[PDB]
RNA sequence: GCAAGUCUAACCGGAGUAUCCGGGGAGGCACAGGGAAACCGACAUGGCCGCAGGGCUUGCCCGAGGGCCGCCGUCUUCAAG
RNA sequence: UAUGCCAGCUGGUGGAUUGCUCGGCUCAGGCGCUGAUGAAGGACGUGCCAAGCUGCGAUAAGCCAUGGGGAGCCGCACGGAGGCGAAGAACCAUGGAUUUCCGAAUGAGAAUCUCUAACAAUUGCUUCGCGCAAUGAGGAACCCCGAGAACUGAAACAUCUCAGUAUCGGGAGGAACAGAAAACGCAAUGUGAUGUCGUUAGUAACCGCGAGUGAACGCGAUACAGCCCAAACCGAAGCCCUCACGGGCAAUGUGGUGUCAGGGCUACCUCUCAUCAGCCGACCGUCUCGACGAAGUCUCUUGGAACAGAGCGUGAUACAGGGUGACAACCCCGUACUCGAGACCAGUACGACGUGCGGUAGUGCCAGAGUAGCGGGGGUUGGAUAUCCCUCGCGAAUAACGCAGGCAUCGACUGCGAAGGCUAAACACAACCUGAGACCGAUAGUGAACAAGUAGUGUGAACGAACGCUGCAAAGUACCCUCA
């Protein structure tokens, strides 16, 4: 039983999208976010660096942390970013919230789920 | 955004920038958590006498006289929990920690989130307050801090169309239950919170349900009585600024 | 204290000199203006007017003042016993109002008039 | 509603037969009782092993992996730039209450680094130099003979 | 909630004076392990499968997580295991 | 339909329930010794009528003074009679008077009385006379010094554990104890009296190496404060009693010097501002107590009663709480603001008197013995070779020396001077004062809201209940009939 109202709306949004638009990643991300917090992702830059490719939004069904180096110009969408992750990322790419990703890409196309 | 400033007559006297904090996403779960902690942390440890019911050499005859093996003394049962005058099996204990820890970051995020709830007239109206404005919080000239008479503040609140909320609090409730036997016979609605910066407004504090606070130490409970976000606030131009850095 | 039990206790167990204040009554409008006080310690001799009981409306002279039970007897404010004898029905000074004062005592009079103590 | 709260009416509160939740017999003894008999399974076996050197004759080195130093070069703008030069002793936390600072070779060195520490590992050197870097021992580091 | 960090304890200052606001990182746990000890000190990825999800010209690619291996540190070691 | 069954009704019995709280329980702050000048406790008295409680002591619910207070009063306790008070009573604060007997109990004895001047007994001083003094006993716990279990855990049990606990003996104070290094040993070009709190840490160490037991240095805080002798070199330059005279003490050393920034002596330099002795003597703050203290008792309705409903109005640096015939900021107490007093902080801080700091050179002049240390036997401890202590035995050096740095010896290195002493503050407790409460609400909460340690049980040690609620006002039932 999530207690955070925001995480709760974000989930309702992801669903509305996956159902209305051609989403599936969004419904897949909502699925995981509905599971308990220990299962949510905690990803450091190093991993996003190792598997991300330009022109393919990285979607982390959790929170992005700041260990390691990110040089690729990638747009990372996540539930949250640590103050440092958002900073290190903005230097080479763009950090956006899933609320925005669903906004520009309700069809959830050209995306890479990273955990 | 921008917030309109008011002179002690109720007329607009320019305006200033509403600090970013007031943009903090209102978070009622974190707020209620913070308020839950403050309330618990002022509760007093208690518990019954450790020896209550134990002051007796009462013993149990055991088998033999057609009676249950209950400790008796002078023919009366004693000590045991099922005995009238017996000890209390699992009573309240002084040793119990009745406090609640709250990570400073989680708490500060709650104070900021509560601050933000203040700038939402809809939220404020939802919480129950009775006012007739569109802009809230209500910002006032620093000279507000110089008012001395309570009624000088009433006029200003009527001029600001905020006095109705005080009319709301001007109706105490006589609670149901024994609280009254322990001095808790009354309770009244929470109304306007005045946030100044130099000193708590002695002029406003006696107003029905009014709470006075200073910008450097105004807390979650001030901004959200009982964990309910969106209290009808009235900041002082200077207080508004100091609050920006909490 | 703020706790009810104590509040009542101090009232119920107050020494005698501290009981004079339990027999104080509000002063009439004229008398308030004349002595800068809102109320006064009801004395045997003062004239008072009942503002609340079954006798509200009536006026008479204060015949007795009991600090022990903190009540007063006012002329004609009485009850009739079964044998017919007419006995006084005690009044609480907060249900009464002083309209005329007895100032035969140089001391009392000086007190009311002074600005400091509120006789 | 919690488990506890649902117990009224159950009689045994989950303990099974009411002849169960009594004294220490139901636990097979108090504390670790039976650790070498009935409740012997999953217990460090009985024994006495090794020895300990006196605490004031022990040395606690402060260590750091090249990977940590490398991943933060640019970030360490307050630590020299030449043909980066870094005095580890000024990087590693816990360096005060430590006998000496050692650089370990875990990870990659994607820069030309000139490192200054009291000690390095064979692999730490190989990596730093292999990147056109150098390694310099402190004077304390002179205790390497 | 915060995140390669995280939390302060005693206590200090303020105040609306047991609440609360600020301060305090001593110290704890985590950030490297193996070895009784001396001492030594690691994969920011090299290969193959492949779930979800994405892409495409609708079987074909990309495939986090996961799976099977490689290799790396150390202890024991004539090596090896 | 008798005896009778089931349910209800009316009335009992009973006292649950609801509502109420004069009592509890817990937390917090403050404060903290009494006694031979006879305490604490107890007995017996003491009132117009008086059994219990409370008070008091043959001056007996009281006497006197100063201040406060005030028209009323004569306790709990609402009766009757009578009295006191403007000669200012009651009541409150402070100070004083009186204060039977037993009681440490002290002239001797004794179940609270008796018998023929009494510090009994043990001490110090001593005019060697009880002449001047001391001890005794009490106190809620806290504190210091000694004596010291077992149930229990180990699933038995002996070491171990429970536990240096329960309990016992002795003793101090308002706090105790500790305390200015023969320290530490993050080993150092480092720290710098002692408690305590947080941590170091369930780490090191212990241990049928089982169960279990269990520090320290350091660090962060609290609070901070350092000094005095013995001896050397001086040698009566001195101390106590007494108004004095005079007496007592003291060469077996009073008094000066000095005390590891070693000191003393000799010779110089310079200087005072350290220290030590003593004088004056708070601010503020905290706790409690007290003075002052705004504004409706307006209308209509209901009611036995308006604090209710409806309407009109007001204060607020005061909308805490209580009282008042029902829900009260404005009827009464009080509450905010402001002010005063006492206590504690504290005979402290500051200020001031006196004193004199320190440094150079020479000088083997001085520096705590059954000690340091070793062995036999024990206890205790985390202390393991390396804890602390007791007991029996043996037993050193002299600063050019000695001790410590977790086995012993020798050297080096670093630290430090034991075998004499004092020492504020920060910390424990809760009798006592005040405050507080998501505590209980009369089979609860104290054993005790009442007669409560009461009534009552036991030879005694000891044990030990139950009992709260008329009404707005006693208006607490006149007169009449019946009836012994
Ligand atoms: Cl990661
Ligand atoms: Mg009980
Ligand atoms: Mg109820
Ligand atoms: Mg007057
Ligand atoms: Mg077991
Ligand atoms: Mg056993
Ligand atoms: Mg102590
Ligand atoms: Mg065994
Ligand atoms: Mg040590
Ligand atoms: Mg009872
Ligand atoms: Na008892
Ligand atoms: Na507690
Ligand atoms: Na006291
Ligand atoms: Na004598
Ligand atoms: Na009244
Ligand atoms: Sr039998
Ligand atoms: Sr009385
Ligand atoms: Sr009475
Ligand atoms: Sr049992
Ligand atoms: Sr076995
Ligand atoms: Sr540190
Ligand atoms: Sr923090
Ligand atoms: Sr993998
Ligand atoms: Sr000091
Ligand atoms: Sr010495
Ligand atoms: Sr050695
Ligand atoms: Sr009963
Ligand atoms: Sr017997």
């Amino acid at each position: 039983s999530k207690t955070n109202p925001r995480l709760s709306s974000l989930i309702a949004d992801l669903k509305s999208a996956a159902r209305s638009s051609g989403g599936a990643v969004w419904g897949d991300v909502a699925e995981r976010l509905e599971k308990p917090r220990r299962t949510h992702a905690e990803v450091n830059l190093g991993r996003i660096e190792r598997y991300a490719q330009e022109d393919e939004t990285v979607v982390v069904p959790g929170k992005v942390l700041g260990s390691g180096v990110l040089q690729k110009d990638v747009t990372v969408a996540a539930v949250d970013f640590s103050g440092t992750a958002e900073t290190k990322i903005d230097q080479v790419g763009e950090a956006v919230s899933l609320e925005q990703a669903i906004e520009n890409n309700p069809e959830g196309s050209h995306v890479r789920v990273i955990r | 955004m921008q917030a309109t400033i008011y002179d002690l007559d109720g007329n607009t006297d320019g305006e200033v920038d509403l600090p970013d904090v007031f943009e903090t996403p209102v978070r009622s779960d974190l707020i209620g958590k913070a308020v839950r902690a403050a309330q618990a942390n002022r509760k007093q440890d208690y518990g019954s006498d450790e020896y209550a019911g134990l002051r007796t050499p009462a013993e149990s005859f055991g088998s033999g006289r057609g009676q249950a093996h209950v400790p008796k003394l002078d023919g009366r049962a004693r000590r045991v929990p099922q005995a009238v005058k017996g000890r209390s099996a699992h009573p309240p204990k002084t040793e119990k920690d009745r406090s609640l820890d709250l990570n400073d970051k989680e708490r500060q995020l709650a104070v900021r989130s509560a601050l933000a709830a203040t700038a939402d007239a809809d939220l404020v109206a939802d919480r129950g307050h009775e006012f007739d404005r569109d802009e809230v919080p209500v910002v006032v000239s620093d000279d507000f801090e110089d008012l001395v008479k309570t009624q000088e503040v009433v006029s200003l609140l009527e001029a600001l169309d905020v006095h109705a909320d005080i009319d709301r609090a001007d109706e105490t409730k006589i609670k149901a239950g024994q609280g009254s036997a322990r001095g808790r016979k009354y309770r009244r609605p929470a109304s306007i919170l005045f946030v100044t910066s130099d000193e708590p407004s002695t002029a406003a504090r006696n107003l029905a349900g009014a709470d006075v606070a200073t910008a450097s130490e105004v807390n979650t409970e001030d901004l959200a009585p009982g964990g309910a976000p969106g209290r009808l606030t009235v900041f002082t131009e200077s207080a508004l600024a100091e609050v920006a850095e909490r | 204290s703020k706790q009810p039990d104590k509040q009542r206790k101090s009232q119920r167990r107050a020494p005698l000199h501290e009981r004079h204040k339990q027999v104080r009554a509000t002063l009439s409008a004229d008398l308030r203006e004349e002595y800068g006080q809102r109320n006064v310690r009801v004395n045997a001799g003062d004239t008072v007017e009942v503002l609340r009981g079954d006798f509200a409306g009536e006026e008479g002279e204060v015949i007795n003042v009991d600090l022990d039970k903190a009540v007063i007897h006012v002329e004609d404010v009485t009850l009739e016993k079964t044998d017919g004898e007419e006995v006084p029905r005690p009044l609480d000074t907060s249900n009464v109002r002083v309209t005329d004062l007895d100032l035969e005592d140089e001391k009392r009079e000086a007190r009311l008039e002074s600005e400091d103590d509120s006789a | 509603t919690s488990k506890k709260k649902r117990q009224r009416g159950s009689r045994t509160h989950g303990g099974g037969s009411h002849k169960n939740r009594r004294g220490a017999g139901h636990r097979g003894g108090r504390g670790d009782a039976g650790r070498d008999k009935h409740e012997f399974h999953n217990h460090e076996p009985l024994g006495k092993s090794g020895f300990k050197r006196p605490q004031k004759v022990q040395e606690e080195a402060a260590t750091i992996d090249v990977r940590e130093i490398d991943e933060n070069v640019t970030l360490l703008a307050a630590d020299d730039v030449a043909e980066f030069r870094v005095d580890v002793r000024d990087v590693v936390e816990e360096a005060d209450d430590a006998d000496y600072v050692k650089v370990l070779g875990a990870g990659q060195v994607r820069h030309e680094l000139t490192l200054i520490a009291d000690d390095f590992s064979e692999g730490a050197r190989e990596k730093v130099e292999g990147a056109g870097g150098s390694v310099e021992l402190t004077d304390l580091g002179e205790e390497r003979q």
